[PDB]
């Protein structure tokens, strides 16, 4: 019962091209042209890429291409890019009627051009605090790569703080949101509180007061 | 081609769902049909598949014993069956048509949340304000929440983020539209929030600051 092995990651660069390996055992890839690829970003179904080992659909970018040896399958992608970042998993008919996946690839592609993060804070609302709460919500977006660090302030002592993993926006840039959970007299005592956002070299600072 | 999943939401451990697909744009009764899964961290998992005529049905060896898989092809309808669940059983289900030994169309999925917890639809409240306007989704339970900004007739600008689960066991998460700052005044903005698990669909309007 066991998957078809996939490297779990694979970064590379515009432009270039890539290869990434699906190894099964003789009732799958082996015996049977029954071998597919599919590409999947987040927050959306998978889609199918590469059918019948190597027949490509129609609507596919013919940059892919899939082929087989032994018991090992293979999908390239020629010219990587930025549309191309998303898992990637194979696919196989196996002897007894089932099918079985890939473990997954997730693909990076790396030289893409950098964009700095805007950083939107907001105050809680009015109606939130009149339900005895206090959330401030500081919005990331724009910004590639998609390394971000997130630290809050109370005036100007650091700072109840989740943060999400960034994410596809994602034509070029990811997003991430961070929330600063209060009690609404805390958020009433402090002049000040901030969102300070690091990314690469840049750190953006955004402030709000009561 | 249209796959329209039903069914899901939250379950007890130990418990059952029934799951149904709803079928258009091709001839339902001439393809074989899968079901496959995901769980929040991993991959892809294939779980069931049945043949055209619905005399042949095949799982996964995780499944085995507590899933059903069953089709009507005089109401274009696909079924999966899944009980005695357990934690690891959380996933989204994606329906799947085959075309010959692949899947050429998946349906979005549906998240099956399999806990002993209990359902809480969201409290939704503004962010108010190019500016940005949004909503922040907060306390639900479980996943998912889907956001739309005046019945999806809204398109551009708008980015919903992930949601985020706090140490309470509740997620939150924002929607955010940037919109030219010269029409605060002319038009409305309104963020619909639906929460199916709960059967709560909640309708907010944003308005700029006091």
């Amino acid at each position: 019962q066991s998957a078809l092995t996939q490297p779990p990651s694979v970064s590379k660069s515009l432009g270039q091209s890539v290869t990434i390996s699906c190894t099964g055992t003789n009732s799958d890839i082996g015996d049977y042209n029954g071998v597919s690829w599919y590409q999947q970003h987040s927050g959306t179904a998978p889609r199918l890429l590469i059918y019948d080992v190597s027949k490509r659909p129609s609507g596919v970018s013919d940059r892919f291409s899939g082929s087989k040896s032994g018991n090992t399958a293979s999908l390239t992608i020629s010219g990587l890019q930025a549309e191309d970042e998303a898992d990637y998993y194979c696919c196989s008919y196996r002897t007894g009627g089932t099918y079985i996946f890939g473990t997954g690839t997730r693909l990076t592609v790396l030289g893409q051009p950098k964009g700095a993060p805007s950083v939107t804070l907001f105050p809680p609302s009015s109606e939130e605090l009149q339900a005895n709460k206090a959330t401030l919500v500081c919005l990331i977006s724009d910004f590639y790569p998609g390394a971000v660090t997130v630290a809050w302030k109370a005036d100007s002592s650091p700072v109840g703080v989740e943060t999400t993993t960034p994410s596809k926006q994602s034509n070029n840039k990811y997003a991430a949101s961070s929330y600063l959970s209060l009690t609404p007299e805390q958020w009433k005592s402090h002049r000040s509180y901030s969102c300070q956002v690091t990314h690469e070299g840049s750190t953006v600072e955004k402030t709000v007061a009561p | 081609v249209q796959l329209v999943e039903s069914g899901g939401g939250l379950v007890q451990p130990g418990g059952s769902l029934r799951l149904s697909c709803a079928a258009s744009g091709f001839t339902f009764s001439t393809y074989g049909m899968s079901w496959v899964r995901q769980a929040p961290g991993k991959g892809l998992e294939w779980v069931s598949y049945i043949s055209i005529s619905g005399g042949s049905t095949y799982y996964t060896d995780s499944v085995k014993g507590r899933f059903t898989i069953s089709r009507d092809n005089s109401k274009n309808t696909l079924s999966l069956q899944i009980n005695s669940l357990r934690p690891e059983d959380t996933a989204v289900y994606y329906c799947a048509k085959e075309g010959w030994a692949y899947f050429d169309y998946w349906g979005q999925g549906v998240l099956v949340t399999v806990s002993g917890a209990s359902t809480k639809g969201p409290s939704v409240f503004p962010l108010a304000p190019t500016a940005a306007l949004g909503c922040l989704v907060k306390d639900y339970f479980p996943e998912p929440v889907t956001v739309s900004w005046n019945s999806g007739a809204l398109t551009s600008g708008v980015h919903t983020f992930p949601a985020v689960l706090q140490s309470s066991g509740l997620y939150s998460l924002s929607s955010v539209v940037t919109v030219p700052s010269s029409s605060l005044g002319t038009q409305t903005y309104i963020c619909n929030v639906n929460h199916k698990p709960s059967n709560t669909k909640v309708d907010k309007r944003v308005e700029p600051k006091s």
